[PDB]
């Protein structure tokens, strides 16, 4: 979208793998 | 009289105004204060002599900056009228203060008396039909669309982690530091005059944090980068004079993690955020561990998350699910959630109105805010 | 080995010591553990990087305070260690460890582990003849000459009440908090930045104690001084700084009746003196009532005993003769009764020997405190 | 190998030089290097044609003077190497370089790049065996025998107030300007053109230095001054022909105090004073005021010690202990705690070998001076 600043490529989130 | 209400996202760095029911805000600008150095003695200059918003960011080299608000706690009351002047004036918003409700946002545990001195100025100087004043996360959370989260904020002026769930914001819980953006702008500046190249001036200071927001990175591990040797990355002043930054670059932001490189001891950022979730109740505390989101500026650091994934995996107990959010929409999240908040029926019962200012005073604005 | 034995009055804010059969503790000096703050450049500075009592009250400012002890739970036993070392070194006592047998003071329902690593360090570390763990609330009737009683004190750390008829202590009867002089400060210091004064910094945490002792008073009417406004009275720092306190100083000690305030859902002083009263049997409830000993720093404050009493009058049942008594000496109230404890012929039979801690072990040392 | 170590306090306007455990130095001289403008037609002339020290001084007017080293930051250092070839020739010291360790001095929050090259000079044109940097703040505390105090310094280069406490000086309250006696002398020279005495050669400078010098004074109210008309003092120049200063003599050295006369917006001198103590800890700020060391030339102007004292009332708390202590020997004050600190002990430990420095290289140096 418009405006200045942006992240292209960080993602949403850094989430830790699930475990049974 | 319920008119489209506005906006105003306050900030010790970045002011943001508008309308509410948006997308993303309209106005955004720098939250200062410029007024001319030098002597205008040829005739046609530029007139006013006090500048903000674009003005002042074209114009720096003349004009002594000054920030009104430090750590989300305006010192200079008359700076921050005449940006509020400014925002409403026809070279912005092009409207009335007396149509529109407001929407103000302050840091929280902030000074009641800067608070109660807000208000006072948006009833009385301005003429606001009806004020309400509101949190960061809350706001942060609203844009989202969750009501669980805890909301790791990191602006100009502060940092703080409000742990909210379902709806339920926990007050005692709130952890709070004055070490943020300006600070790491500023420890980013004494490096650079201990590698060479000195900057002193105010509207020199914010080459400094265009330094900031361009060149620097945070290491995984900070020992290994110090025993290794760095590369000398390069930068391009307005000037047209080479940079070297050299090591500068990835210790600045270790400020939000070891806040003693200051000479400060605090928690630091990843403390913070940790101490947010402990202070919280025992069985709240996975739920606010898996719904970490993220917001402000001193947020986009190159493998900031990544490091503060890190830091939270070697404070929490074991075998947990960290999960730290960060949405696109980072530095406006905080303006959307008001919007959103704003566009809601509810927003007519939360508001203090001016005639209800007029009958209790303060009182009645410390009770509607908690 | 019979030697005039040593008490040591532990607690998490102050640690009195000194010698038994006197009057009054001479050797009292605060629990904690200061460390530099500042790199030592030049030669002649402050030797030995670890300073405890005198030296660290007189140089507050370049000393990072920690401490080791909160609400009568020891967490890092190294700096304990060194306290109990600085006790017994030239500096204050001028004796050695070998020669006299120690009486130690513990707060009641701690943890045995805790109880043990004490024992241990004493006997092992220390070569220490014979060691005695007692309570502060049996204690402080020896100091007032009394056997019946219910001891209501207030320390740094624990609240608790034990109520004891004519040399009977309940341990069933007993009530305790974590919430006292320590959270008091913390909960008086977060109400300083909502006033706008901030003391963030470890050593400057101590002002804030010295705030909470000097410039505060319990209001007897809570709802009353809210609906009223403060006159702002005001108190000059170190520094020498001005600053209105506000209606921070009366809402801080508050906590101890309210600890809802804080966020942590527990009786309150008033009502632990009142549930260790109901707890007990039915016919030494009115003994109970009619005498009530005060002790530690947090009973010091202005009208406490007045609030005291008048939560009394609402909770207990009607027509019930209430009487608060309160020693001139009450921070010294429960070291004096350990000097009197210490002094008597039938100490030598109440202590643990090093003889009988190397044959059994943790189980006697159980066994002889109760 | 351990003799009698060489001191060499190295300075902008003067250099001052000589061996540990004197009194005073032997070997004052100004740090330039004079070159001849003139052909050299008849024989039996000056030779080398490269001047330093009392020649220099003698043969002004042949000489094109300039300074190597600017606000303590060397740039021609090809002079500094000549300088310092100087002072161990048999003009002045009359000793080799590799039998004597070396004592430098160097301000504080210098470039990095410019401590590196000064160690490389030492270390490998001159074969050193042991060097070692250090500050002005702490040795001017050794030469004075205390411990404690601020120390405000004005030199010709830089001025700069190092708070130090009982041997621990704090890096991050380290202030510091550009604007010292060689800005205040370039300022006068200025005002003397607006008066009509214009100078401009580079031999003709060093009499704007003697003006400086011997008729300047600081007014305590400038505002009262500047309404008064002046009576135009005279002043005999090394030629013959007199001078009329007017307000020229005063209003120079309110550079210092005033910096936005030259056309830098920074602290000044009083400020720097005042933000050194208040960026350190509360209980350290009274001890700091009582204790204030002055030092360098530019402390040297009539009223300078006066109208310190009037901006620290201004600024600093009300009802405080101000004492603003100096030695007799203001300019001599670095060179002496620097004689003294050669001729302790503890000298051998904190200096750089030149064998650590060929095994590791900048890093032992930067881990040795700080
Ligand atoms: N891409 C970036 N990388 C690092 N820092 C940034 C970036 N963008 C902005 N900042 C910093 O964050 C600040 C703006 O954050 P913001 O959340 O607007 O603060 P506030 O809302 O308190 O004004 C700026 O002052 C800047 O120093
Ligand atoms: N006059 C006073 N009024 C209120 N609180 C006080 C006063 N004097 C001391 N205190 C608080 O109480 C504590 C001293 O109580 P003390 O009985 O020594 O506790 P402990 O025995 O657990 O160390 C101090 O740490 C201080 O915070
Ligand atoms: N009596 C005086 N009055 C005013 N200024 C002086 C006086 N004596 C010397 N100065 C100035 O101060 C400087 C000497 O200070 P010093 O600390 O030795 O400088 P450096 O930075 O070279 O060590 C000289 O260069 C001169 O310009």
């Amino acid at each position: 979208m418009a405006d200045p600043k942006y992240a292209d490529l960080p993602g949403i989130a850094r989430n830790e793998p699930d475990v049974y | 009289i319920a008119n489209q209400p506005v906006v105003i996202d306050n900030g010790s760095g970045v002011i943001k105004a508008g309308f509410a029911g948006d997308q993303i805000p309209k106005y955004c600008f720098p939250n200062y204060v410029g007024r001319p150095k030098h002597v205008r003695v040829m005739a046609g200059a530029l007139e006013g002599d006090i500048f903000i918003g674009p003005k002042a960011e074209e114009h720096r080299g003349l004009l002594s900056i000054r920030y009104p608000m430090e750590h989300g706690i305006v010192k200079d009351w008359n700076d921050m009228e005449r940006i509020w002047q400014y925002v409403y004036s026809k070279e912005q918003l092009q409207t009335f203060s007396e149509e529109h409700p407001v929407l103000l946002t302050e840091a929280p545990l902030n000074p009641r008396k800067n608070r109660e001195r807000a208000a006072e100025v948006f009833f009385e100087t301005f003429n606001v039909p009806a004020l309400f004043i509101s949190m960061q996360a809350v706001l942060s959370l609203y844009a989202t669309g969750r009501t669980t989260g805890v909301v790791l904020d990191s602006g100009d002026g502060v940092t703080h982690a409000v742990p909210i769930y379902e709806g339920f914001a926990m007050p005692h819980s709130i952890m709070r530091i004055d070490i943020a953006g300006r600070d790491v702008s500023r420890f980013l500046r004494l490096y650079l005059r201990k590698e060479g190249y000195d900057f002193h001036s105010s509207s020199e200071f914010e080459i400094v944090k265009a330094i900031k927001e361009r060149a620097c990175y945070l290491s995984i591990n900070p020992q290994k980068d110090e025993t290794l040797e760095t590369e000398k990355a390069q930068y391009y002043l307005p000037d047209g004079s080479t940079i070297e930054i050299g090591p500068s670059r990835f210790r600045a932001p270790e400020l939000l993690f070891r806040p003693d490189l200051i000479g400060e001891e605090s928690e630091g950022i990843h403390e913070v955020l940790v101490f947010a979730i402990q202070k919280s109740d025992m069985d709240l505390r996975r739920t606010l561990f898996s719904n970490i989101v993220l917001s402000g500026g001193s947020t986009l650091f190159k493998g900031f998350g990544d490091r503060l994934l890190s830091e939270v995996k070697k404070l929490a107990p074991k075998d947990v699910k960290i999960r730290i959010s960060a949405p696109q929409e980072r530095l406006y999240s905080t303006w959307i959630g008001g919007s959103i908040l704003a566009s809601l029926d509810t927003f007519k019962k939360m508001w203090v109105s001016k005639k209800e200012y007029e009958e209790d005073g303060a009182r009645s604005i410390h009770r509607k805010t908690f």
